[PDB]
RNA sequence: AAGGCGGCCCCCUGGACGAAGACUGACGCUCAGGUGCGAAAGCGUGGGGAGCAAACAGGAUUAGAUACCCUGGUAGUCCACGCCGUAAACGAUGUCGACUUGGAGGUUGUGCCCUUGAGGCGUGGCUUCCGGAGCUAACGCGUUAAGUCGACCGCCUGGGGA
């Protein structure tokens, strides 16, 4: 279900500064945190999410 | 770790928010860390040492 | 001392003036438990003072003293080899003690004839602020501002 | 000889030194002060106090250009981030922004050996 | 399998595990000699060379400082194709199988349940920490045994010399 196009949802699981957030904090199951981080890492390629907050 | 001062705010609240925005990012943790090369054998050892300790 | 936090002793006020702060000055000036002859020297060199700086005998002291009173000093302190002179803001009571003590080490150093001369001229020059007791207070206020970094 | 109005404080906070550099909004530097410039060698070079004077010694050097407001960018770890971003306020500028622009590699270049001390 | 493996995408590809059923019918376990795989350093031929950095140079420190610390810096580190065959290559614990009280977790499957909730009841696999009987010189190990047994292999027989 979790999906690199869905940049609404992916914003809950990054910072102000566009760092991926750890499962520790968010409470998320670790299967899905793998899928999340992979989603986010594609999103950043396509320029839908940012790497940083310099721009 | 970017911040502005919005209008009718003190200086001293913005300088506080700067610091609680930077300890939340861990800029300085992430810079202490790369001062010196740590061999991977040492990285794994310190990791273990923390995990075994934090059983308390 | 480690445990032993303590009070302190009531000195008698000075018999001529009723001045508790001036009794401490004869004690500081006294040698070999001769308080007698300390008082002779002090009471003298306030007459010679107060005459020659427009009167008030308590307050010709307390103008000359107010001038030499410090406000910060150093407090040397090792970190791991090199040794850090830290400025530290001095207590109310210790202000006077250091002032009084410096006046007298200045007075004991000069080359006039009596002690009651020597003292009178390093309470003259304090109040018109030159001479060695304020050259001491200036070269302490250097050290505090030169090492203002460290506090 | 000019006006600018809006500038940019670049503070560069190494462990040994700070450099404050005031620049206009497109990179072109107006003035700068260092801790080493302000009469401080060695131990005292580093301290958060001699970061201060650095600031001043620089806010002094841009009376000419008659700046009102600036943004503060802060680049580095050391002492005199927090001190220097306060001594530009109290020496009479408005502060719009405060930024942290400290280079983090995304694992990149092998640093030097651990020291054995 | 071990050595090991860390941005995202594609192409070629190995194994593991689970569910329900079907199929072969002991086809199994272990293995001297043999063959393969095997970190880092190092060697060969040819590329590359940012950063780091053995050697080497200068500066400090020091009784001295051929070092620790500082400024530089060459092989090397990187790629291709060959060799080398070693490590505290360690869980200092050979492989395979069977049996023997518990508790807390993690990870990955799967089946039943006003799925009514991120849940209730079970059932596989891998893994972390406690600890019982027993074992052990003791430390400890403790269903992933160093407990109770069986099969095959490797190895030890005072310290130096080595």
């Amino acid at each position: 279900e979790i999906d690199y196009k869905d940049i609404a949802t992916l914003k809950n699981y990054i910072t102000e500064s566009g760092k991926i957030v750890p499962s520790r904090i968010t409470g998320t199951r670790a299967k899905y945190q793998r899928q999340l981080a992979r989603a986010i890492k594609r999103a950043r390629y396509l320029s839908l999410l940012p790497y940083t907050d310099r721009h | 770790p970017v911040i502005k001062v919005r209008e009718n705010e003190p200086f001293d609240v913005a300088l506080r928010r700067f610091k609680r925005s930077c300890e939340k990012a861990g800029v300085l943790a992430e810079v202490r860390r790369r001062e010196f090369y740590e061999k991977p054998t040492t990285e794994r050892k310190r990791a273990k040492a923390s995990a075994v300790k934090r059983h308390a | 001392p480690r445990r032993r936090v303590i009070g302190q002793r009531k000195i008698l006020p000075d018999p001529k003036f009723g001045s508790e702060l001036l009794a401490k000055f004869v004690n500081i000036l006294m040698v070999d438990g001769k308080k007698s002859t300390a008082e002779s020297i002090v009471y003298s060199a306030l007459e010679t003072l107060a005459q020659r700086s427009g009167k008030s005998e308590l307050e010709a002291f307390e103008v000359a003293l107010e001038n030499v009173r410090p406000t910060v000093e150093v407090k040397s302190r090792r970190v791991g080899g090199s040794t850090y002179q830290v400025p530290v803001e001095v207590r109310p009571v210790r202000r006077n003690a250091l002032a009084m003590r410096w006046i007298v080490e200045a007075a004991r150093k000069r080359g006039d004839k009596s002690m009651a001369l020597r003292l009178a001229n390093e309470l003259s020059d304090a109040a018109e602020n030159k001479g060695t007791a304020v050259k001491k207070r200036e070269d302490v206020h250097r050290m505090a501002e030169a090492n203002k970094a460290f506090a | 000889r000019k006006q600018v109005s809006d500038g940019v404080a670049h503070i560069h906070a190494s462990f040994n030194n700070t450099i404050v550099t005031i620049t206009d909004r497109q990179g072109n530097a107006l003035g700068w002060a260092t801790a080493g410039g302000s009469g401080f060698r060695g131990s005292r070079k580093s301290t958060p106090f001699a970061a201060q004077v650095a600031a001043e010694r620089c806010a002094d050097a841009v009376k000419e250009y008659g700046i009102k407001n600036l943004e503060v960018m802060v680049k580095g770890p050391g002492p005199g981030r927090e001190s220097t971003i306060r001594a530009l306020n109290a020496a009479g500028f408005r502060i719009t922004n405060i930024t942290d622009v400290t280079p983090i590699p995304h694992n990149g270049c092998r640093p030097p050996k651990k020291r054995r001390v």
